[PDB]
């Protein structure tokens, strides 16, 4: 069985992964083929000789974004290296249960570049583009001075842990 | 009045939002989570065949004990190891926060400072510190000036030849006479011999005005 | 630095039902493992926000750009091109140098690095923070430089003429302004030529950006060192799981599947604990730049060589990948 | 059974010296680890100072 995951046995050796074609050429008094991290890769066959490959089946990256427990129990999902109801592809993977929105607002959850995640209203999961803050835009000339007449007092506290 | 109102809404604000000492709790629970991880820890059997003593010991003769409990013997000694050693990065840590703590207790405190935000975002007038479980807050008081307005400026002012440059403050005018002000607070003044010095020929400033200065 | 995440199952175990049932003792040690380097991570993306997020608002460069002689074409964004940077960013960009299923399934006759670190539970997480929006709060920054000076730092930003602020630097440091305003022109051309040669000899040095490059290298080097100590058998008869559970009954293969998986937790404690001294390392530095980005940015510090060496006048921020450049001007007698 | 290389290898034949001369190692690279990471704290406080 070819291109599944499964479990195999050759000669005794045992394991589970997915067998592929490849293009390696063994001399006539070798078997096996292992990797750096001596893991068994390449395989001949006894019956129809021939070269495969072996490579595991688990691969790639799970996040769960999640409201909290007194919230609701509506739940996204972001799957890392993969090209994707509701689907949103970012370049930090798919994004599935949540809605894009073309507004731009603070970050609630940060998710990977430049997207953030909310839950706002009936409520929703949301995810958007963070915003860097307003827009400003002085007049520059060589003219033109800016003087400030009054001001305002302001106090602010710092904390600093110790000990 | 300005100044007690501050301080009246500031602890009005540190009461109503307890998300505000953030760090000091989390510091206290660092550190009892810490223990207690090390306390539940005990549970785990690194390849023997109970978690307890007393189990080994009722069952097992003497030589064929030794070997599970140097089994346990090893595991508790790597978590303790690994427990000295996060404490010790964490107090190198706190360490370099209570040296920061310490010079801005001497600069900010004892002084004036004419660095940047650092004793509070804005120009710097005092501050004042208060205790905390394992900490200090820093009262900054500063200053910060607002509404604007626009004039008209020029560099120096030709008075027959003698170009005349200001002593301390910019050159303005509204829109028919010519005065001399403070950069941060709009306060207009006459031009006299002083606010000025004279050096050169009005033929080489680039931006000189034509005017007259009242020397008495 | 870059952010790391490493899954325990799949590098001592690896999709093995006879191991994970004996990792269940052990458990509690790998909650503690993820529990340290996602510290790391968060912090990460928190260094970044205290030296780019000084500002508020992103201010917009005027579109006259006359500025008395001085010439600034060099620093602010150039529109006639994507990404939105500047020629020496371009530089700097270029200058430092750094998959789904089935790209990694179908590159198996090249055998790739990457390919072969996320099969092993190993997986590295993207910034916060895109190269774009850096850029755009280097822009802001810029900006407010130039046609407000210091002021924008406390307050509202105030706009003044360029040579206006240039002899109010030059007081400052300890000459009268009429020093300036009567050698406006060679000053200028002074500058120019100073910009015009810093980036010539940062085009012509190949090995300048060294703290950037062995930063990346360090964790490369650490992420492969990690992956190659799969092939020690720390005292069992194989470094091979496969070969001791096809030769052996349970009973047996207790033994030999402890010790390797002591082995590999020791290797993991180790690599977290290299991780978390060189993120201190890394706090000390980000630090400092915010400090420096503080007071020679937004200010004219009179401390001695802290914004270069010489009087100081004013300083400018460059981004890059994972740092930060200042050029400071600089007077000398 | 003993903390000198030299009695175990005296007593024994070299597969049940194996496992003690495993365990001796693996205390000793213990060891040395610990120094290391000790070295480099005191080395990140010498630099701070
Ligand atoms: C600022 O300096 C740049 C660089 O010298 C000037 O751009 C040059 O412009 C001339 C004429 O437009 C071209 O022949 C050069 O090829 C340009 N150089 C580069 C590197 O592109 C720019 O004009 C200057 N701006 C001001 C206002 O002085
Ligand atoms: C082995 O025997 C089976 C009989 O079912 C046959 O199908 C297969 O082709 C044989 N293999 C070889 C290499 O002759
Ligand atoms: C958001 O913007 C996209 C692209 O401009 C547009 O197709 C879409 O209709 C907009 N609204 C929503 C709800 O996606
Ligand atoms: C300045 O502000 C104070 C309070 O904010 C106000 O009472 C006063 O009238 C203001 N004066 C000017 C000139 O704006
Ligand atoms: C100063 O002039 C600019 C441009 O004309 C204008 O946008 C700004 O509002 C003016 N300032 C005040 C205080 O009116
Ligand atoms: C400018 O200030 C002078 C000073 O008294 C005043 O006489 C004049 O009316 C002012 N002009 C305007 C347009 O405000
Ligand atoms: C300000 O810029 C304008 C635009 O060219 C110019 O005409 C004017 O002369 C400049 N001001 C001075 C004082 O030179
Ligand atoms: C200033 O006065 C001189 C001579 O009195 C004259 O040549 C010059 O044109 C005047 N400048 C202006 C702007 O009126």
């Amino acid at each position: 069985i070819k291109n599944k995951c499964v479990n195999f046995n050759f000669n005794g050796l045992t394991g589970t992964g997915v067998l592929t074609q490849s293009n390696k050429k063994f001399l006539p008094f070798q078997q096996f083929g292992r990797d750096i991290a001596d893991t068994t890769d390449a395989v001949r066959d006894p019956q129809t000789l021939e070269i495969l490959d072996i490579t595991p089946c688990s691969f790639g990256g799970v996040s769960v974004i999640t409201p909290g427990t007194n919230a609701s129990n509506q739940v996204a999902v972001l799957y890392q290296d993969v090209n994707c109801s509701n689907v949103f592809q970012t370049r930090a993977g798919c994004l599935i249960g949540a809605e894009h929105v073309n507004n731009s607002y603070e970050c609630d959850i940060p998710i990977g570049a430049g997207i953030c995640a909310s839950y706002q209203t009936s409520q929703s999961i949301i995810a958007y583009t963070m915003s860097l803050g307003a827009e400003n835009s002085v007049a520059y000339s060589n003219n033109s001075i800016a003087i400030p007449t009054n001001f305002t007092i302001s106090v602010t506290t710092e904390i600093l842990p110790v000990s | 009045n300005q100044f007690n109102s501050a301080i009246g809404k500031i602890q009005d604000s540190l009461s109503s939002t307890p998300s505000a000492l953030g760090k000091l709790q989390d510091v206290v629970n660092q550190n009892a989570q810490a223990l207690n991880t090390l306390v539940k820890q005990l549970s785990s059997n690194f390849g023997a065949i109970s978690s307890v003593l007393n189990d080994i010991l009722s069952r097992l003769d003497p030589p064929e004990a030794e070997v599970q409990i140097d089994r346990l013997i090893t595991g508790r000694l790597q978590s303790l190891q690994t427990y000295v050693t996060q404490q010790l990065i964490r107090a190198a840590e706190i360490r370099a926060s209570a040296n920061l703590a310490a010079t801005k207790m001497s600069e900010c405190v004892l002084g004036q400072s004419k660095r940047v935000d650092f004793c509070g975002k804005g120009y710097h007038l005092m501050s004042f510190p208060q205790s905390a479980p394992h900490g200090v807050v820093f009262l900054h008081v500063t200053y910060i000036p607002s509404q604007e307005k626009n004039f008209t400026t020029a560099p120096a002012i030709c008075h027959d030849g003698k170009a005349h440059f200001p002593r301390e403050g910019v050159f303005v005018s509204n829109g028919t006479h010519w005065f001399i002000t403070q950069r941060n607070f709009y306060e207009p003044q006459i031009i006299t011999t002083d606010n000025t010095f004279v050096s050169g020929n009005c033929d080489v400033v680039i931006g000189i005005v034509n005017n007259t200065v009242y020397d008495p | 630095m870059t952010k790391t995440s490493v899954d325990c199952t799949m590098y001592i175990c690896g999709d093995s039902t006879e191991c994970s049932n004996l990792l269940l003792q052990y458990g509690s040690f790998c909650t503690q493992l993820n529990r340290a380097l996602t510290g790391i991570a968060v912090e990460q993306d928190k260094n970044t926000q205290e030296v780019f997020a000084q500002v508020k608002q992103i201010y917009k460069t005027p579109p006259i750009k006359d500025f008395g002689g001085f010439n600034f074409s060099q620093i602010l964004p150039d529109p006639s091109k994507p990404s939105k940077r500047s020629p020496i960013e371009d530089l700097l960009f270029n200058k430092v140098t750094l998959k789904q299923y089935g790209d990694c399934l179908g590159d198996i006759a090249a055998r790739d690095l990457i390919c072969a670190q996320k099969f092993n539970g190993l997986t590295v997480l993207p910034p916060l923070l895109t190269d774009e929006m850096i850029a755009q709060y280097t822009s802001a920054l810029l900006a407010g430089t130039i046609t407000s000076g210091w002021t924008f730092g406390a307050g509202p930003a105030l706009q003044i003429p360029f040579p206006m602020q240039m002899a109010y630097r030059f007081n400052g440091i300890g000459v009268t302004q009429n020093v300036l305003y009567e050698n406006q022109k060679l000053i200028a051309n002074q500058f120019n030529s100073a910009i015009g040669k810093i980036q010539d000899s940062l085009s012509s040095t190949p090995s300048a950006l060294g703290k950037l490059q062995d930063v990346v290298n360090q964790n490369a080097q650490a992420l492969n060192t990690l992956v190659k100590q799969l092939s020690s058998n720390f005292g069992a008869i194989s470094s091979v799981l496969n070969d001791i559970l096809s030769r052996l009954d349970p009973p047996e293969a207790e033994v030999q599947i402890d010790r390797l998986i002591t082995g590999r937790l020791q290797s993991l404690q180790t690599y977290v604990t290299q991780q978390l001294i060189r993120a201190a390392e890394i706090r000390a530095s980000a630090n400092l730049a915010a400090t420096k980005m503080s007071e020679c940015v937004l200010g004219q510090s009179k401390r001695v060589d802290f914004c270069g060496k010489g009087y100081h006048l004013m300083s400018f921020p460059q981004s890059a990948p994972h740092g930060v450049v200042f050029l400071h001007v600089t007077y000398i007698p």
